[PDB]
C-alpha cells in the first residue's frame, strides 16, 4: 500500500 | 592452497598490544611470530570490521585475512537492543570472506571468533549472491570452521545463514521465473529435503474457490499466473496432537500495484512481495532442519497484482472467506486482501500463536527504513519472545500499535465491513494492522510488516546489496527457544 | 519518405504488425522483382530463440511479426549484403511501465525505425542500385496486461545474454537486441539500425538531426555526406565503455535495460544495444528526436515526418558506386 | 617510513610474465626478487586500475601498493577518443595513492609508470578531497615522484591536476561561503601567487551599471549577495598589444531557480553553478604557472539567483549591453542571460578566440551525462583544438550543433528581441547555445555547457565523489598547445 | 525509453 | 534552464  | 580468516580484538587499556582470538594466536605461533611482526609493520591497529591481508605466511595459507572484532567482551547493548559482540563478529568475518573471494580463492577455513555461531552467519550470509542468471560470475567459495572444536555452533550458524539466504533466493529472483507455482515447488522441495514429518500441499485454484476465499482470488484474477495456496505442515512434535503454531507470510509474486498501478521506479523491487512469504516458508525449512519438536503450519498465498481487463476495479466489493465484505479502494493493497482468507483460515489448525510476515506497506518503511521490522501484536508475551529472539540474531524488530484509533479508520467504509486503506495517508502501517486485526481472533498474534527490511544496500555489513531475507533468523530463533520453552 | 509518413502516422488500430509487414511487402515487390519478403510469425520468432522481443509482444493481444526483407541487387548474388534493422513497435503504450496520457497518441509512431529503414529499401529497389540489401524489423505492440513484461523479469536474447527489464518501456532495445543478433547471421557488410528509441534523444538534439551512434568513423562520415544533400541532418553521438558500464552494472542479469542514472539516456540506450554487436561497421540512429514536425522543416507539414528515410537512400545510392 | 607505489603491466602472449615498469623491476632487484616472489604467492594477475598491497618488503617502505597499468602500449583508443594508456596510468595510480592514504601514511613516492605527467595527475586528482569543514579528516598525503629523471613532466601533472583540484575547491565550497566576492578574492590570490603579470579587477555593481549590463542585474537583484564582475588579465606575450584569449564563465555562486523555482531534491548541488567561472579561472591560473607565452582575459559575472520581493519576474523584459532585449519567460533560465551581457563584452577586447563554459543547462546531462562536455562552436578549427587537447588529458569533449533551427526556437518571441527560454522542451542544451550566440559575432568562439561534467560519482576513476572541475585540464592543454601553435 |  |  502507498502513502497515498 | 586455501585462504584463512583470522581475528583481532580492539586494544583494551590495561594490554600492551591488541590481542588475537585463540586461533590467531595458535596461527601466530605456527609461523614463528611473523603474523604479529608483519600485522605491526602494516601500521593502524585493525578496527572493528576491517581488514587487512597478509601473503605468504604459510605454505597452507598464502593469503590470510585478520579481522577487526571490535572489544572482545561486547556483549548485549541496551541502547541498541542487540549482541554487539555477535553482530562485530558477523561483519568482520563476512568483510574477510569477501577478501579471500576477491583473491579468487575458492576455499577459506574460518577463525570462530568466540562464538562460532555468529562466524558462520558471517560468512554464508557474507558470501551469498544470487548470481544464477549471470554468465559472469565470482568464484564460488566454500568456507569451513578452522579447527574442530565448535562444530555444532558452526553448523548451526550455516544452518541459521542457509535458511535466510533461501530466503533472498526466492526473493531476489525476477517475478517470471518465480511464480507462485515455482515458489511452491522450491519450498516443497527444500522442506521434503529437510525432514520426512512434512506434508505440502500446493493447493490450485480450485481448492481456493472452494474455500471461499474471494478476497484472496480477487487479487489473483487480474494476472493470467495461476494463483495457489501453499500450505505445509512439519510434524515435530512427540504428541501429534499438540496444537501447531501457525505462520502466514503474504505470497506476492509481482505486485504492479493492479488498476491503482505504481510508478515505473524501482517498480522491479516488486518481484519481492512475496517475501512474507519467503521468510516463513524459509523459517519452517529451518526449524525441520533443526528437528525442532514442535508442530508448525506455514501458510502462503501467492499469485501476482496485474492490471488487465479482469483485475480488481477500486469500489469493488469483496467477500473474505469468515463472510466480511471488504470495499477494495485501492487495488495496491492488495497485501491486506490476500491475507485476510489466509488470517481466516489459520484459525482452522487450532493454532497456539498466529504469526503473519507481510512486505506490507510503504509507509512502514518511511517509518523505521530498515532498522527494524515491524511488530503489531495482541500479546506482549509474544512481542517480547521475538524481541528476546531478536537481540540474539541482530536481526532486530520494533513494537508497532495496535489501538482501536486506527481500527476505526478501517472500519468507516461506504459500502462495506471493513475498507482496504484508510481514511487518511497518516499511519499507513498501523491502519493496514488493524484492517488485518479484523480478520483475527486469536489472543496470540503478531503481524510483522517487512517492507522497510526487504532490500539491504549497505545498512547491514555482512549482506551484499540485494533482497535481504530479513527477518527470517530471528523467527527461526524465536521457533528454537520456544521449543525448549 | 512519404510511404514512411503514411506508416508512422497511420493509427495503431489499422497499422498492426501484419498490416505493416503488408503494406511493405506491396511497395516492395512493386519496385522489384529481385526481392523475397517473410511475414515471420510467431512460431518463427520462437524458434529463432528470440526471447527478448517475445516478451515485450507477449503483453498485447495483436500477433507479432518478423518482417524479413531481401533486395537482390547485386549481379552476384553471392556477394554479402548491407543489412538494415529497425524497431517496429506499433504502438507503445510503456506497458506496466506506463506512459502519462499526455500526447500518448504519438506512440503509433514508434515503428518509424522500421518504417525508414523498410521505405529506404524500396526506394533503393525502385533506384535499381546494383547492391544485395536485406531489411529486419520485428513488429508489435507494447502494451500492459495479465500477462505482460513486469519491471525486474529477466529475458533470454537470441545471443543467450540475459537481460533484466527494470523499465518495459525501454522496450525498443530488448526487441532490437534479438533482431541485431540475426542480422550478424547474414555476413553483413554493414548494420545500420534505426528507433524511435529514447525520450533523451529528443531533450538532446530535439528534431535538428537524428543522432547516429557507430563504431566506424567511414561509416559516420558516409551517413553526414549523404545528409549534406538530401539536408535531412545527422549529428554523431558517442559510444564509450563510460555508458556500458551503466547497463552491464546489473543485479540479475548480464546487462540491465535502463541505466543507473538518469544522465545520457540515449547514450546508454546505444550502449546496451553494442553489447549484441561484434559487427566493426555498425550504426544506431535514435530518430525519436525527428520522429515529428511541427514547422521546423519548412517542406514537412505537421505531422510525422519519415526522418531521415532520404538519407538513407542517398547513402544506399553513394554505396552503391562507390 | 613511507609508501610506494609501483606499476606493473597486463602479461602480453609472447611474455612468461607481466612486466613491471622500469621502477617496479628495479625495486624487486632491491628485495633480492622477494616483490616478484610475494605477487606469485598472492594469487590472479593485477588487472588495469586494480591493486594490492604488500608488506614489510623493504625497511624503507613497510607499504608498497602495485597497481595494473593494463596494456603497456595502450595508445590512442579511436573508439574512445582518448589516450588509453595515460588513462590507465592515472586510474592506477589514484587507485594505489588511495590505498596507502587508508593505511593512514603521510608520505608516498610514486612511480612514472613511463608517463610521469599522467602519474602525477592520478596521484594529485585521486588524493584530493574538500573537507576544510569537517573535523574528521583523513591523513594529509604528501606525494613525490619516486626517482629523479622525470621531474619536469612530473611537475607538469602535479600543476595540471592543482589547476582542477583548484575548481573542484571553488565548486564542492559550500556558497555561503563561497559568495561572488570570496570566488573572485579566491581566483586573485592564486593568478597573483601564479604571476606578477597579471592584473585583477574586482568589479563592483556601480561598474556593472555603468558598464549597461541589465540581463546580468537582473538576475542578481533578487539576493542580497552583492554581484561582481570578476576581470583577470594574464599578460604572457612578449608583445604587450598582441590580441588575447578570452575566457569567459557563468559563476552563479548559487542557483535556486528564483521565481522559476527549483525542487528541493539534490538542490544543493547548485553551489556548483559557478563551474563555469572555476574552470577557465583556474586554467588561466594553471596558464600563468606554466609561463605560457600569451595574451589572456578571464571574465566571470558572478551574482546568486534567489527569489524575493525583487527578483526576476517571468515574463519581466531586460536590456543586455548590446541593446538587446530579452524576455525572461523562465528566471532558472539564468546563466545564459548574465553570460549575454559577459559575451558583449569580451568582444571588447578584440579577441583571438572567446571560449565560454557554463553549467548551463539539465539538457545536456540528459543528452551527454558525464561522458564529455558538450561544444558548440562556429569554428571547426577551434573544435578540432579542443577536441585534440582532449584526447591527451581523457577529460573529453563531444561537439553539438549551432544551427539556425534551434535560432528560430528562440528568437520566436513575443515581447522582446530574444526569449529565454526555448518555444519547446526539446533540445534545451541546442537553443540555449542559440541564445548564446545572439550576442556574438566573433569568428572562433565555442560554448562548452558542463552541466553534465559537474560531479563525479565513480564514472572518472581517480576523482573522489564529488564536484569535478572538468574540463579544467582540457582547457590548460589547449592553451599550451595554442601557445606553440 | 523515459528520463526516467 | 530545466527541460521543463
Ligand atoms: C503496497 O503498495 C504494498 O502492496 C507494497 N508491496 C509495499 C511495498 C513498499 C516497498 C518499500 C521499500 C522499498
Ligand atoms: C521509450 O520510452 C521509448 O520506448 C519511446 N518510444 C520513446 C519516445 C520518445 C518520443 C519523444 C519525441 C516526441
Ligand atoms: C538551469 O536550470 C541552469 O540554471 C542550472 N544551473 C542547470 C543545472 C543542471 C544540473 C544537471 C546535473 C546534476
Ligand atoms: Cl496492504
Ligand atoms: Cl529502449
Ligand atoms: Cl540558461
Ligand atoms: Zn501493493
Ligand atoms: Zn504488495
Ligand atoms: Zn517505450
Ligand atoms: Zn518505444
Ligand atoms: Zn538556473
Ligand atoms: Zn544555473
Amino acid at each position: 500500500a502507498l502513502y497515498y | 592452497t586455501k585462504g584463512l580468516v583470522l581475528g583481532i580484538y580492539s586494544k583494551e587499556k590495561e594490554e600492551d598490544e591488541p590481542q588475537f582470538t585463540s586461533a590467531g594466536e595458535n596461527f601466530n605461533k605456527l609461523v614463528s611470530g611473523k603474523l604479529r611482526e608483519i600485522l605491526n609493520i602494516s601500521g593502524p591497529p585493525l578496527k572493528a570490521g576491517k581488514t587487512r591481508t597478509f601473503y605468504g605466511l604459510h605454505e597452507d595459507f598464502p593469503s590470510v585475512v585478520v579481522v577487526g572484532l571490535g572489544k572482545k567482551t561486547a556483549g548485549i547493548d541496551e541502547q541498541e537492543n542487540w549482541h554487539e559482540g555477535k553482530e562485530n563478529i558477523r561483519a568482520a568475518v563476512a568483510a574477510g570472506c569477501r577478501q579471500i573471494q576477491d583473491l579468487e580463492i575458492p576455499s577459506v577455513e574460518v577463525d570462530p571468533c568466540g562464538d562460532a555461531q555468529a562466524a558462520a552467519e558471517g560468512a554464508v550470509l557474507g558470501l551469498y549472491e544470487y548470481d544464477d542468471l549471470k554468465q559472469k560470475r565470482k568464484v564460488v567459495v566454500s568456507a569451513k570452521l578452522h579447527g574442530s572444536e565448535d562444530q555444532e555452533a558452526w553448523q548451526r550458524g550455516v544452518l541459521f545463514a542457509s535458511g535466510q539466504n533461501l530466503a533472498r533466493r526466492l526473493m531476489e529472483t525476477p517475478a517470471n521465473e518465480m511464480t507462485p507455482t515455482k515458489f511452491a515447488e522450491i519450498v516443497e522441495e527444500n522442506l521434503k529435503s529437510a525432514s520426512i514429518k512434512t506434508d505440502v500441499f500446493i493447493r490450485p485454484k480450485s481448492w481456493i474457490e472452494e474455500q471461499e476465499m474471494g478476497s484472496f482470488l480477487s487479487v489473483a484474477k487480474g494476472s493470467e499466473e495461476p494463483p495457489v495456496f501453499l500450505e505445509i505442515h512439519y510434524k515435530g512434535s512427540p504428541n501429534a496432537s499438540e496444537p501447531p503454531l501457525v505462520f502466514v507470510g503474504k505470497g506476492i509474486t509481482f505486485d504492479s500495484g493492479g488498476i491503482s498501478i505504481k510508478a515505473a521506479a524501482n517498480m522491479d523491487l516488486m518481484r519481492a512481495d512475496m517475501g512474507g512469504a519467503a521468510t516463513i516458508c524459509s523459517a519452517i525449512v529451518s526449524a525441520a532442519k533443526l528437528d525442532l519438536p514442535i508442530n508448525i503450519v506455514g501458510l502462503a498465498p501467492l499469485c501476482e497484482n496485474m492490471p488487465s481487463g479482469k483485475a480488481n476495479k477500486p469500489g469493488d466489493v469483496v467477500r473474505a472467506r469468515n463472510g466480511k465484505t471488504i470495499q477494495v479502494d485501492n487495488t495496491d493493497a492488495e497485501g491486506r486482501l490476500i491475507l485476510a482468507d489466509a488470517l481466516c483460515y489459520a484459525h482452522t489448525f487450532n493454532p497456539k500463536v498466529i504469526i503473519n510476515a507481510a512486505t506490507l506497506t510503504g509507509a512502514m518503511d518511511i517509518a523505521l527504513g530498515s532498522g527494524a521490522t515491524g511488530v503489531f501484536t495482541n500479546s506482549s508475551w509474544l512481542w517480547n519472545k521475538l524481541f528476546e529472539a531478536s537481540i540474539e540474531t541482530g536481526d532486530r524488530v520494533w513494537r508497532m500499535p495496535l489501538f482501536e484509533h486506527y481500527t476505526r479508520q478501517v472500519i468507516d467504509c461506504q459500502l462495506a465491513d471493513v475498507n482496504n486503506i484508510g481514511k487518511y495517508r497518516s499511519a499507513g502501517a498501523c491502519t493496514a494492522a488493524a484492517f488485518l486485526k479484523e480478520f483475527v481472533t486469536h489472543p496470540k498474534w503478531a503481524h510483522l510488516d517487512i517492507a522497510g527490511v526487504m532490500t539491504n544496500k549497505d545498512e547491514v555489513p555482512y549482506l551484499r546489496k540485494g533482497m535481504a531475507g530479513r527477518p527470517t533468523r530471528t523467527l527461526i530463533e524465536f521457533l528454537f527457544r520456544f521449543s525448549q520453552e
